[PDB]
């Protein structure tokens, strides 16, 4: 089992580690057909996904792509910092697969 | 405790033409140097009342109620924040100039105080705002520390709190640091003209009030927190203060 | 897969942009039988909607009815200024697609 | 015609009416007691309103609307925040709420 | 028939008590453990009071308010906000949430 | 015999443990990739607490308090709250929360 976001981002191909310590400039969320998803971006104008629910995801995956948008929205509200975002380098916008938030 | 009005906790920060707060840590350095003249102020009163009191021992106890803001301060014997006494009379028991440059001036009018400090002394008492038991000698220094205090949260970047959007010589009131979801006394930074703070405190302690009831609120302090760091009104770090308590919802 | 709001509101037809930069000034919720919906307007009258959930809605868009009505709420509760709006114009009010919130 | 606010949309039903209030909640009471499920509100003028328990009046439909508005209630209240108006069934004791208004006036 | 109050909805049910508080909630329990997913609260004199973990006692329209009231008792906790009255069944121990009174006077 | 307490629950369970904290969240990770669903504490002095991937070794009634005390470590993270105790399984690596409590004043 996984200790941090590093460890477990190691798990997974085709993804990377971002360091940011940045707080979210942009949030934008869509209900539109086929495009129900989250976009944030950066000051740097580096952007990410939380993706639309689809077959590339496991049905114990449908709760916690909701509970990421929840926590990307509220991080976005509170204006506090992420400290490094795990993400998919083979979908664009990158997408993400884990989140840490650190003090 | 009563419920204190969102109203009453809201708190304005002094911005400047472009929306940014000053930040009093670069206005005045890291540690507040400050000027207090000999006298004892002398106010009194007739209805006659008398007392006398050090100016230097007040500016001392208010600077240390603002101390859980972080700030920090020293005496400095006669760009330097100026404490003073002045003779106007003329219906406006103190007064603070907040200068960016760092020489921000506080007055407590000494003809003020003898003419109106008791022209609400037994409709508070009648009230229950203030003990029945304290004398005209201890609601007048009641009312000091109070103004005292009051011109304190200028000096530290803050204005009345409902000024918000309101336009001022050297910028804009914004509201800074906001907190609706943690009970607490209404602020120190009411506006007198339309507040009387002591009516407010009372309200909200369900009781009658005294000297170790008074002092800035939660709010307030979180309020100064953010004109030590500056930086934009418009970011959430800094219009905030307990949004986190969000979360529990 | 778009990038920001604008994108994304030029993959639709019949949808406009609305660049607000104003936090909501009304917010209104129904829960009244055939009309369990939200209305939001801001300070110089425009007004929105989050649509009843119905037959033009796909399953997928069932959860993002609920969110970003959340969002409005929430957005309206502290006061943060709504950037952008892309929003269907053949309803009455416009019908919300997608919302940009932007702190710059 | 879909309403464009809280006073078209309270047209549409009989036994509705609109209360304006521009008041916070002064009480708050929630009960999760077997049949009596629901939240009761209450302001300074001693104006008392209800969600109802969900029942056989409700649609399918109004099943999570009426736990979103258990939601916002709550949060208004536990916020402080003044509440604009409320469209509500005068048939019911208390009084038993359709829509509510949040307005910065 | 409907309750308009807290004390009128307690009077409705057997074993059940109204304690005045109009304290803030001390201590907050939480548990996920098997057959103790349960929430129990305490405050500053030692009262305590538990929502009783979901069981055969409850409809089936009592299992969304439990959750609401564990909800409703964390953002308590962690706002401080005064718990004016709370509806307890007395045959549990602790003594278990029915209802809850959040009040701004 | 229902639990008064955090010790009083965690003494019902083997292979846990009573950690004393009063300390607040260091570090807050949540993760949506397949096969780990999870959220991850740790605190300055690097202790380490995981909320379990849901599994076959918990029950129906232990799916949405799974969800809640993911909740509940979020809020306390964003608000930087001091956690007075965990109920923690130390047969797991990160060692898996069973309960929690948080104390004030
Ligand atoms: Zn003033």
């Amino acid at each position: 089992t996984p200790q941090n976001i590093t460890d477990l981002c190691n798990e997974y191909q085709n993804t990377m580690i971002y360091s940011l310590n940045k707080e979210i400039a942009t949030y934008t969320e869509s209900l539109a057909g086929k495009r129900e998803m989250v976009i944030i971006s950066f000051s740097n104008g580096a952007t990410f996904q939380v993706e639309v629910p689809g077959s590339q995801h496991l049905e114990s995956q449908k709760r916690p792509l909701e509970r990421m948008k929840d926590t990307l929205r509220a991080a976005y509200f509170t204006g506090i910092k992420i400290s490094k975002l795990c993400a998919w380098t083979n979908k664009s916008p990158n997408s993400i697969a884990a989140i840490e938030l650190s003090n | 405790a009563e419920r204190t009005p969102n109203e009453e906790k809201k708190v304005i920060g002094y911005a400047d033409h472009n929306g940014q707060l000053y930040n009093i840590t670069s206005i005045y350095g890291p540690v507040i140097n400050y000027t207090v003249p000999d006298e004892n102020i002398t106010i009194n009163t007739i209805n006659r009342t008398q007392l006398t009191i050090n100016y230097s021992d007040y500016v001392r106890e208010a600077f240390n109620e603002w101390a859980p803001s972080g700030i920090r301060v020293q005496q400095v014997s006669s760009r330097v924040v100026s404490f003073s006494t002045t003779n106007y009379a003329d219906n406006s028991l103190g007064s603070t100039i907040f200068d960016p440059s760092g020489n921000s001036r506080t007055r407590i009018d000494i003809g003020s105080f003898n003419r109106i400090v008791m022209n609400n002394f037994e409709k508070l008492k009648s009230r229950g705002a203030i003990p029945a038991n304290m004398s005209p000698e201890e609601y007048i220094k009641l009312k000091l520390r109070i103004t005292i205090k009051h011109e304190i949260g200028h000096i530290l970047g803050l204005l009345h709190n409902n000024e918000g959007g309101s336009y001022f010589p050297h910028g804009v009131g914004l509201e800074v640091a906001r907190c609706r979801l943690l009970n607490q006394a209404p602020s120190i930074m009411l506006n007198g003209s339309n507040y009387d703070y002591i009516d407010r405190l009372s309200h909200y302690l369900e009781r009658p009030v005294t000297e170790t009831d008074i002092g800035p609120s939660r709010n307030d302090i979180e309020g100064v927190r953010v004109m030590r760091r500056g930086g934009s009104g418009n970011s959430f770090t800094n219009r905030f203060s307990c949004l986190g308590l969000g979360l529990a919802f």
